[PDB]
């Protein structure tokens, strides 16, 4: 059972600062690996995937990296509307696991 | 493109329940389907995974004896047997986009999400 | 079929130039389409699951 | 050749609303099928696009997240999930006569076209 | 996104004169371009698409030419059930545009 | 071998009207379908035409925008979309029996031919 | 448009006579041309196809002829069930025609 | 192997009546299929005869105009239009177990057999 | 029309006793004839086809012979639960034929 | 993986019955089915088979004429045509987990079953 | 018709004690034979077919043997639910068997 734990509640931040929200893994899981955003009133919205490849309509100030066992997702210049709740998730497909992917949230910026 | 879904209901325990899931644009024959349930608090957990063409599936450790996952090349649905209380959560529709080998779980268009609700 | 793997001996040819090497130089054209197999490799990254 | 439509409703603000589409001679997997809406005053707005064997979509601007068009070898149909107000206009079904490249918007045999309406 | 503007609303002309209709774009569309015929009381009916080419059953009195970026549409001898309203429309079949491709009318003729 | 009718209906001018027609024997997908019309006096006049794999439709001149012909494997059936007074008169619904090239209009074997209405 | 006109009222035939039905076209059909019986009382009933090849179940005392433009149909020995109204119907399937094959009639015979 | 039949009815004359017949293991479209009627006294009648793969029908000499045989895939049936009075009899439905070349008219694996009769 | 006729009403026969049923038929029909018996309650039942082979589940003492025309059905040790209803039915499987293959009775043995 | 059931009934004898029997991940056109029929105080009793492509079917030795096993490509079924009184036992539906050349009687994924019961 | 009779109703065992439950048949099977549990109060459940190969999430400690017309099936080391119903059960797909597969019981281990 590959699992990510992310017990890390998130630190107070500025307009402009950056923040390192680190996903580690107990499992190798090579480079396939999710990243989502989870606004608190509607359905959630993705951001990165596979850790480097960004999608459509998503600025390219969020950045992506990390190989292995642990990964980051760092960006700079918080907005007003960056409120919200992430989540890292692994795409290791498996059969006996129960990973719910879960951690991560996000403080309202000052 | 869009995700769609059936509206919700408010059941008793007991009772069997249903929640059918139709797409938009693309075809479902092509793609992979899953299942999430959000609930209140933190929760936001996995149920499970059906493929295209091989049509297999693969559900959560505590989920097994618990949900079935139905798919026609029309329409995909997912199946509740006997709820528990604790189900009271936001359930949503996601499409597997992947590539020619990966089937991994990025699931890019959502859908909107409806409410379901047990109470006894 | 095969052209190649057999001697070939100059003692004639339809240029003027009978072989001769101006400059100490020579050139070789060689093409085929043969030989021309791909070969296919793996590696896993994930040594431990039987699945 | 000739394009028939659904009749009419006069329904409420919040409720799915939906018009089939269904041809005379041709066959609709061969050709593709869009909607036009005639607003008054002016009005004349091109909804979206749907194509033949591809089964692509492809919707206005505006139009996104508002319209849902399904497509049987049968009958096409377009859908509306949640109707605002300035709607009550009358819409078209047409045929895409196209070629073996362009599949542009010519609309060549149209639909005779009924009246659709909102009110609260 | 091509635009096609037509911000032209059209002369009082009378049994027998020539009208010049002109449907100018932003971007170049090709000759891809068609051209309707509104009654204001049925289904809008199309004469000529690709700028050349006329449709069935409709008199070779209407003309077609222009090409690259701006077209015409002319036609003389006016009759009586000319009183209709007139739209030109492209079919770059793009994503990101608004087209409703507008514009166009025509007088009640003398 | 025998062609079925389905039974006739007095009803009102303004109201869409259908007869569908089903066969005995032979399989329709193998050939062409017409309908003909049997008028008082003289009348006998013959209505369109719809092909076998081409599944092609041509009408009369004066029977367009009057009449749409609709067929599936196991069925074949004509429409009427606004009825006029005096086509109160006899449908027959009759198999083209033709060759590797005519297509020509000979109807071999008939229908027994029900009597439709129209009256205000 | 091939019109086939058929405008000739049968004369009033005993038993064993001979009738000459003329059908005449203003387009070349071919050979392509049906020919039909009808009782006053139920379906019509074919004999002829292609103006030469009979059906199944008629008797070979009914004639067939004429090439080109015209034709006709013969036959003799007039039974008691031979009171019927008759029919010529070419096969050239166009569109824009109107045909509804008509014309044709038969006494009662004496 | 066994064949099954729909229940009887005491109908009246100039009603339509139907009988459906299904298999329990053997396909339909493989095999042939007929219809046998027993009446009281002696007697016991042959109605008609299909065939699998070309689904040709031979009816017998007094039947035509009376009965029309339809299959499907999934069921056979058969079908009278106009009862007269002397029909009231028993009928059946039975698999022919031919050859490759034979199609003749061994019903091997008969039907249990329902009683229809007519009343008036 | 090929007919078998079986204009034969059967005789009185005891236990062990020889009965030969004959089914002549006009026409030649090949080898391809069927037999069945009837017993008064319930569905008919085959015991042989091809006049010379034999259903499953029957014993062998049914006999089968007769070729061309005319063709037989013998057989010795009557027990008590042959009292029914015989008949012979051919597969020329034509078209203008109205066979019924109709004939055959059998007496309650003593 | 999962083998579902219809629910049971209490019936009167001389009354036609069925189950129905659906499958979750797997599809049926590729594996066998069969039914077992578990009585109180020992009883455990097996009905039948069915297979995949060829579609064939063998019962007990006492159970002709009296089963009728039923298949499509989504479900499979079981018919009684005439209970008798001592049918009341517990029924099950379960897959024939087999290989390239066994057909087996394996039933590796066995059904939750329900009870069946007749009365008078 | 091969038969598996198992006419053995299981002795008292403790914990830890070792169960030799055994079923013959009369014809023979070949290697193809299964064998079931069945507690009280669900549905059965598989542990060995083919005589050797055991099934998926089922410990090691069960052990199979027996080949020709007879078979075994002992383990050790007896828990607390392993109060159940055994069945010993042929493959051999025959037609004309009425097998059941039966015998068999297991008693409440001390």
């Amino acid at each position: 059972d590959p699992m990510l734990t992310q017990t890390a509640a998130s630190v107070e931040v500025a307009v402009g600062g950056t923040v390192t929200i680190k996903c580690q893994a107990s499992q190798s899981i090579g480079g396939y690996l999710s990243w989502y955003q989870q606004k608190p009133g509607q359905r959630p919205k993705l951001l990165i995937y596979r850790a480097s490849t960004l999608a459509s309509g998503v600025p390219s100030r969020f950045k992506g990296s990390g190989s292995g066992t642990e990964y980051t997702l760092t960006f700079s210049g918080v907005e007003c509307a960056d409120a919200a709740a992430y989540y890292c998730q692994q795409g290791y497909t498996s059969s006996d696991i129960n990973n719910a992917f879960g951690g991560g949230t996000e403080v309202v910026v000052k | 493109q869009s995700v769609k879904e059936s509206e919700g209901r408010l059941v008793t325990p007991g009772t069997p329940l249903t929640l059918t899931c139709t797409a938009s644009g693309f075809t479902m024959s092509r793609y992979h389907m899953t299942w999430v349930r959000q609930a209140p608090g933190k929760g936001l957990e996995w149920i499970g995974i059906i493929y295209a063409r091989n049509s297999d599936t693969y559900y959560a450790n505590w989920a097994k004896g618990r949900f079935t996952i139905s798919k026609t090349s029309t329409t995909v649905d997912l199946k509740i047997t006997s709820p528990t209380i604790e189900d009271t959560a936001t359930y949503f529709c996601a499409r597997v986009d992947s590539d020619s080998s990966g089937a991994f779980d990025r699931l890019d268009l959502w859908g909107q999400g409806t409410l379901v609700t047990v109470s006894s | 079929a095969q052209i190649f793997n057999k001697p070939y001996w100059l003692q004639r040819a339809q240029g003027h130039n009978n072989g001769i090497c101006w400059g100490n130089q020579l050139f070789v054209t060689v093409v085929d389409t043969t030989r021309s197999t791909n070969m296919s490799l793996c590696a896993a990254i994930s040594t431990s699951e039987t699945t």
